[PDB]
DNA sequence: ATCAATATCCACCTGCAGATACTACCAAAAGTGTATTTGGAAACTGCTCCATCAAAAGGCATGTTCAGCTGGATTCCAGCTGAACATGCCTTTTGATGGAGCAGTTTCCAAATACACTTTTGGTAGTATCTGCAGGTGGATATTGAT
DNA sequence: ATCAATATCCACCTGCAGATACTACCAAAAGTGTATTTGGAAACTGCTCCATCAAAAGGCATGTTCAGCTGGAATCCAGCTGAACATGCCTTTTGATGGAGCAGTTTCCAAATACACTTTTGGTAGTATCTGCAGGTGGATATTGAT
């Protein structure tokens, strides 16, 4: 039998190994392609400062993080620890996002 | 002598305006009073910060314009950007 | 393949875990797409308006640093 | 004489929203225009409340708005709801509205 | 055999009744002494204008039904009917008014 | 006669079972736990000590000993619960 | 006489000349008294003090000399008065306190 | 030319008090600024409103106090209105 | 409990991105001297309205009994989502060249400010008189729940 | 479905708080006229730094297989919490009175603005040396999970 950690183990493996660093986690030329081509249907032929993709990216992964961390406490509140869409959409509506 | 001006006379000309014969409350008239007084303040605050982001010191119908733009929605932007433009292009046609 | 999907199902999740996630549901990948999404067309909508006014073709950090701080998510490290 | 308002085809006064612009440190400097825009800005949006309000008060059967017909007319509209978010409408109540699972069926 | 209507049907005749009106729920007089009260141990000699009471009056009220909705949306998302302090605390929690 | 002033205390009591039921029902609520109505006091207790606190302080700052409407409206206000209906 | 700056008699390591200037030019009020820039820029300096203080000792128990964008984190997220403070700020490369839910970690919960 | 202002060399300074042999990294010395000037900002404008909403034209150390006693939480405030208090009465007692 | 398979950590090592120390230069920031203006603290007090007392009464709080049905516990299992691999697409880098356009500079004028007069107006205070609708009644219709 | 206990609806009505209506007074507002100052738009442009390439190097995303264990359905039942009821209190309401204190009006100087002039300094730039620590290697040992 080869080795293999039990479900779950590698997945708090990875929250530890995230939760220490501070690295951005969104590949940057993905991300910088979304910006440019939300941008893009406000206004055309814009150019962007290489900083300002950057703070947008680090606003970006701060905002889904903290998002991340009501949605877990959303699924934990109807007893489960596999977060859901619903669980999204409740942190939201209760945020005023979605409200 | 106490003087307290609002804009219940200019709510209430509107408000004839577009319902000729409703009336409004001192309630209601009081809460509309605290809704344009709140709107002339965010959008003052708003077109103050954008002329000290720019380096200006005077607060123009442009910077007036983009607050508005920043400060309302969709559908109310747009509207309240052309009933301003009119407005402007209308004064400005007058000695 | 276009890019809102550029942001893949593994650095969704490592947003996730940095959140304290354990297990993620198959549906949450699009569900997340779509509030990043929603996200940055309210931040750059109002940068790019901050950019206009200014009468620039090029959006600046501080354009970005101001478009967080209306939306009430204050940014710092980037000027101002 | 011809105020600045009628001079600009508005009912809100230009005059005194111009001064209330200098008065309260928003510039060094606040252009003609600048009140002109405003005053319309503002008085386009009193407008639109006042329109949907009266007509909830005519839905409800009664010839003088009050709070809570702004409070109904401004949380049924999207934008103005967006736009007011966070003010609190005193006297308005809530919007009706009753989670579907709190409802009850299935006989007894 | 006297007529008993069934456990809920008065509680939503009750949201009903309640969401249809706008006047204050809770009582006058005790709200003014509470409020006299947590202003009294800030600091002493102090008094109201009737207007002062009733704005903190409209502003706590408000304030309690809305976060009462939240926390009907947390107990509805653990699939149940009956809100409880947990709901309260996690509607706070993602409210941002709490840690 | 001045004397001995009521002495306040326990007001928050004051916050009835009926009146934390209705502002739920208010809020849509249809089933209420027996521990709510002391979290509730509890929640309405830190949310006045946050208003009345700052609205005090605006009056302090004008060298008053009378709070107005406009000191806990701008009270609200600085907390992000903007209250239209009292002035300002 | 020897001119002593305002900072410098005020005791203060922030420009009270500055921060008076940027009073005056930040569209504040008509009017912009002596004494509030020195009192500005002592609190100021206070705050600036007292996360510089907390963020050093959290680079030295990382065995670190440089304070870096990491170490205010902890030492904002870690403080109740400074996180309530800055509550609604995110600072760049900060990443989060580690903080794992009870019930996820392992056998049941 | 080309200037651009920020707190960084006063920053450094306060550094060097509370921690002689400790350095800093530029990322988090932008940090440290953007805290500053958000510090500012935030005392500058509520100082603003409180001379507004009592008609006066002047910010004055004592709408500075009063700025800091609504903006800052408990202990924080009870020091920053120390250290505030402290620089303003060494600073009188000066020329 | 035994032990293999991995992940994780500590001690040490070293190149280099990035922090640092020194010099040179200058616009502008900042302090000083003096002459003029003025915000707002004092002192006095008119007048609003806040605190407080009084008395009556019924709307609503409180405590209690009773049992319906919700929450919480338990059990079961289908199937979703994690772990581990094998591929290999495509981000990442870094090197370097056009050139868009941000940002600095010189002109110059429409529009702002300051200032003096004059005319209009929105706010109020004193008095009086309508009118939309709150609160009540009474009877007709609807909803709920027991059979 | 039928029958009954109640809640809900609505037309009709009456009192009255709030809304509305003239008369009048004037202090601050608002508009007009000239004169004087200037913010920043417009045109030109130098150089900073953004967009695009080239082009390997391989880090990391994607598809696949497998099954552990989670989510959610189905059951059972103690007892919580809702509905109803009796009792009676304390909030609400109505009207009054003293007087604390908020706010208007005038006086007056300590402190701020307005300027001219001298001095100091924080920031940009060059050119150059130093160093904390990222990232890499060993080897030890803690953790995880199968027996
Ligand atoms: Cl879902
Ligand atoms: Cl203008
Ligand atoms: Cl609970
Ligand atoms: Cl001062
Ligand atoms: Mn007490
Ligand atoms: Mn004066
Ligand atoms: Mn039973
Ligand atoms: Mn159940
Ligand atoms: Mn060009
Ligand atoms: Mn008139
Ligand atoms: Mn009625
Ligand atoms: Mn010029
Ligand atoms: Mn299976
Ligand atoms: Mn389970
Ligand atoms: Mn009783
Ligand atoms: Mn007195
Ligand atoms: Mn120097
Ligand atoms: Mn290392």
């Amino acid at each position: 039998k080869p080795h293999r950690y039990r479900p779950g183990t590698v997945a708090l493996r990875e929250i530890r190994r995230y939760q220490k660093s501070t690295e951005l986690l969104i590949r940057k030329l993905p991300f910088q392609r979304l910006v440019r081509e939300i941008a893009q249907d406000f206004k055309t032929d814009l150019r962007f400062q290489s900083s300002a993709v950057m703070a947008l990216q680090e606003a970006s992964e701060a905002y889904l993080v903290g998002l991340f961390e009501d949605t877990n406490l959303c699924a934990i509140h109807a007893k489960r620890v596999t977060i859901m869409p619903k669980d999204i959409q409740l942190a939201r509506r209760i945020r005023g996002e979605r409200a | 002598r106490k003087r307290k001006e609002s804009y219940a006379i200019y709510i209430y000309k509107v408000l004839k305006q577009v319902h000729p014969d409703t009336g409004i409350s001192s309630k209601a008239m009081s809460i509309m009073n605290s809704f344009v007084n709140d709107i002339f303040e965010r959008i003052a605050a708003e077109a103050s910060r954008l002329a000290h982001y720019n380096k200006r010191s005077t607060i123009t119908s442009r910077e007036i314009q983009t607050a508005v733009r920043l400060l309302l929605p969709g559908e109310l932007a747009k509207h309240a950007v052309s009933e301003g433009t009119k407005a402007v292009t209308k004064y400005t046609s007058s000695k | 393949r276009d890019n809102i999907q550029g942001i893949t199902k593994p650095a969704i999740r490592r947003l996730a875990r940095r959140g304290g996630v354990k297990r993620i549901s198959g549906l949450i990948y699009e569900e997340t797409r779509g509030v990043l999404k929603v996200f940055l067309e309210n931040v750059i909508r109002d940068a790019v308006t901050y950019t206009e006014h200014a009468k620039r073709k090029t959006v600046t950090a501080m354009d970005v640093v101001y478009a967080l701080k209306r939306q009430g998510r204050t940014l710092y490290g980037f000027g101002g | 004489a011809k105020s600045r308002s009628n001079r600009a085809g508005l009912q809100f006064p230009v005059g005194r929203i111009h001064r209330l612009l200098r008065k309260g440190n928003y510039a060094e400097r606040v252009g003609a225009g600048a009140p002109v825009y405003l005053a319309a800005v503002m008085e386009y949006l009193a407008a639109e409340v006042l329109e949907l309000a009266g007509n909830a008060a005519r839905d409800n059967k009664k010839t003088r708005i009050i709070p809570r017909h702004l409070q109904l007319a401004i949380r049924n509209d999207e934008e103005l709801n967006k736009l007011l978010s966070g003010v609190t409408i005193a006297q308005g109540g809530v919007l009706p509205n009753i989670q579907a699972v709190l409802l009850p069926k299935k006989t007894e």
